RNA sequence: UAAGGUGAUAUGAACCGUUAUAACCGGCGAUUUCCGAAUGGGGAAACCCAGUGUGUUUCGACACACUAUCAUUAACUGAAUCCAUAGGUUAAUGAGGCGAACCGGGGGAACUGAAACAUCUAAGUACCCCGAGGAAAAGAAAUCAACCGAGAUUCCCCCAGU
RNA sequence: GGGUGACAGCCCCGUACACAAAAAUGCACAUGCUGUGAGCUCGAUGAGUAGGGCGGGACACGUGGUAUCCUGUCUGAAUAU
RNA sequence: UUGUAUAAUGGGUCAGCGACUUAUAUUCUGUAGCAAGGUUAACCGAAUAGGGGAGCCGAAGGGAAACCGAGUCUUAACUGGGCGUUAAGUUGCAGGGUAUAGACCCGAAACCCGGUGAUCUAGCCAUGGGCAGGUUGAAGGUUGGGUAACACUAACUGGAGGACCGAACCGACUAAUGUUGAAAAAUUAGCGGAUGACUUGUGGCUGGGGGUGAAAGGCCAAUCAAACCGGGAGAUAGCUGGU
RNA sequence: GGCGAGGCCGAAAGGCGUAGUCGAUGGGAAACAGGUUAAUAUUCCUGUACUUGGUGUUACUGCGAAGGGGGGACGGAGAAG
RNA sequence: CUUGACACUGAACAUAUGUUCUAACGUUGACCCGUAAUCCGGGUUGCGGACAGUGUCUGGUGGGUAGUUUGACUGGGGCGG
């Protein structure tokens, strides 16, 4: 899943950047605890 | 000999009278069945 | 219904 | 009953074969899981028992539009 | 519309009416006890027990009206929790139940036939359930055709027992 | 067609035919109000979808060399070039 | 039925009812029309008229088929051989047979589907009642003897027990009667339990491949190796009876 | 034990169940003797009583629950007064 | 009933395995609220934790249950042939 990092997590990635993540991972912990928005555009 | 009707109108009205009847989904059909065939008498209350 | 001598077994089964 | 809020995906009925065709009946059911969804609008977390296939379908969509058609539709959540 | 009439077994008594309020027939209204979806609570149907608000009393009491649940909408109120939500109260609108068949959908047998039986048939039949209507359903080509063309859906006769 | 003391065109009720509505209502018109919008130009062309793997079902078609439709599970495009 | 006076089946008798039908399709026969042709179906028509020739059957066959065609196939090809040319059809009406439907009529035991049943009986739950009368005498206790203290023992007391005898009540071991009974399970004379794993009244719960069962396939409304009621249903019947 | 607002669950029908609300076979106030009718009586009559609740005067006064406590409220057998 | 694969299902580290974490998920742990309530729902916390559980596919087992089969001749049938 591609997703635009609004935060810096440094596992992965910077701020304001698209990445690949798990579908889990960006449903039930990124996206309810910020740092991150999906790539809808 | 003990035969097999010894009669009580409370039991009798709780099994088969017309509230039992509406009660239950198939009793409900049951009296629809009496009213379309015409009875006199749809339950054993009358 | 039925007759108790034809619903008997001993004088029923009589000619096994 | 098992019925998807989302999709609509209810339970369907088929036949077991065996290797001498032997029809039996048998159910399919969907994969339900009840999963608890952050709304961002409502700061709230709604529960919603959806299949995978509709938890594909929130996150594909977004949640805020399936609330709005699942309100569309009449159901409380 | 009328010289007769007060339904029948069913006579009789007391009467009404004869030129138009007798009776009879039709349209519209009025009353419509109690049970029954039954709907104020309950119930062993045709019964028991109320709450609230008006009004009347001879101070003993009495009459009427409202009070079910669910859905939608709106107002007021309102937790853990600070806003909010969940919830509660009220008001308005709608639904419920009954009915022969036809119709759409969700489930769905077996005896039987196969000269036994298991794939197969019976058969998506019987039956159960849900929903709607005066009909329902389907419907305006991501359809067929064959190098020529036709032009939504439905129904009958052929194609073809091919 | 029925009745009348036995079988009635001319005894009675009727039938062909010609009429009749104070009141309510159905239908087809015509006409007011309310709600609704037509005409022309430009643009857009329904995504967890079509399709695919596994299991089933519907097509006269019993998985067969099996097209096509539906979907319980897992995936998944192109998008008027 | 090889064979019935048969002592093999059926029938007490009378009267009324009772069993080869109907629809569609196909072949054969008779008869009627037209004839290398015959005939329409749905529908239009107020129209048993008329229209409608969509189609179907026939006048051409051979071969698996392309294909050829009074021929064709086989084969590399037939002196050959197989099938054909060498005989008029079609549409009504009536009839025989067949096919699909219940298919000449009546008759199963059984299978499935939806319901009504625990007022009888099985078990459980709640809450009330019953058990005359008479015996036996456990533990424990008190006093006394006894012991270092127990232990042990005598008398008195006490009132145990799926204890004993025996009515109510519950049951059902034996015999006779009855067996178209007084009774679709009893009567009479004896018999077992009778303070308990007891018995009973009112009410509730468990449902049919299910319940309940101190277990007999027992009981579930005089029915149980799968209740009753309606439905699939006119199941099926190479079997019997009747016609 | 039944039904059961919300609720949890289930292809549909429906299954269970909280708040509630029903459900005696149980708990809750009070009447006895005499007489009478062809047929009723603890119901009628005679005599003598008892219970609960509403109203109104008198006197004193802290009353109030959907909440806390007590009570209702509980076995078998036996023995004697 | 059990086995595996995929899904719900995630993140670091060390050599598919192992260790560690919380945010999915479970809680028939504690407390608060709806609430007059041992159901249910929401909130905080604690304990587990990508395990368990469930869905589709799949191998094993499976008289727990169901549908049925179990030939004929025959000096009667079975046994023998
Ligand atoms: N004959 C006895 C017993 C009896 C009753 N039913 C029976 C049925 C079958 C045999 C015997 C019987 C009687 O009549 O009471
Ligand atoms: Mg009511
Ligand atoms: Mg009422
Ligand atoms: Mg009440
Ligand atoms: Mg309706
Ligand atoms: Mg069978
Ligand atoms: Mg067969
Ligand atoms: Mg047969
Ligand atoms: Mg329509
Ligand atoms: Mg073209
Ligand atoms: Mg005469
Ligand atoms: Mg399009
Ligand atoms: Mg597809
Ligand atoms: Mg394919
Ligand atoms: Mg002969
Ligand atoms: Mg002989
Ligand atoms: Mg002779
Ligand atoms: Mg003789
Ligand atoms: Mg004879
Ligand atoms: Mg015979
Ligand atoms: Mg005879
Ligand atoms: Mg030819
Ligand atoms: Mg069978
Ligand atoms: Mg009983
Ligand atoms: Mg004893
Ligand atoms: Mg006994
Ligand atoms: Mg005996
Ligand atoms: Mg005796
Ligand atoms: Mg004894
Ligand atoms: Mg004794
Ligand atoms: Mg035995
Ligand atoms: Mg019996
Ligand atoms: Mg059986
Ligand atoms: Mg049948
Ligand atoms: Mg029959
Ligand atoms: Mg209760
Ligand atoms: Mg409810
Ligand atoms: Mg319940
Ligand atoms: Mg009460
Ligand atoms: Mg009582
Ligand atoms: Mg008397
Ligand atoms: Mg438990
Ligand atoms: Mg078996
Ligand atoms: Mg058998
Ligand atoms: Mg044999
Ligand atoms: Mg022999």
């Amino acid at each position: 899943m591609q997703v635009i990092l609004l935060d810096k997590v440094a596992n992965l990635g910077s701020l304001g950047d698209q990445v690949n993540v798990k579908a889990g991972y960006a449903r039930n912990f990124l996206v309810p605890q910020g740092k991150a928005v999906p790539a809808t555009k | 000999m003990k035969r097999t009707f010894q009669p009580s109108v409370l039991k009798r009205n709780r099994s088969h009278g017309f509230r039992a009847r509406m009660a239950t989904k198939n009793g409900r059909q049951v009296l629809a069945r009496r009213r379309a065939k015409g009875r006199a008498r749809l339950t054993v209350s009358k | 219904t039925s007759k108790w001598f034809n619903i008997d077994n001993k004088i029923v089964d009589h000619r096994p | 009953s098992r019925v998807c809020q989302v999709t609509g995906k209810r339970p369907v009925t088929g036949n077991n074969r065996s290797h001498a065709l032997n029809a039996t009946k048998r159910r399919f059911l969907p994969n339900l899981h009840s999963h608890r969804f952050w709304v961002e609008s409502e700061k709230r977390f709604v529960t919603l028992r959806v299949s995978a296939k509709g938890m594909r379908v929130i996150d594909k969509k977004g949640i805020d539009t399936v609330l709005a058609e699942l309100r569309a539709r009449g159901e409380k959540y």
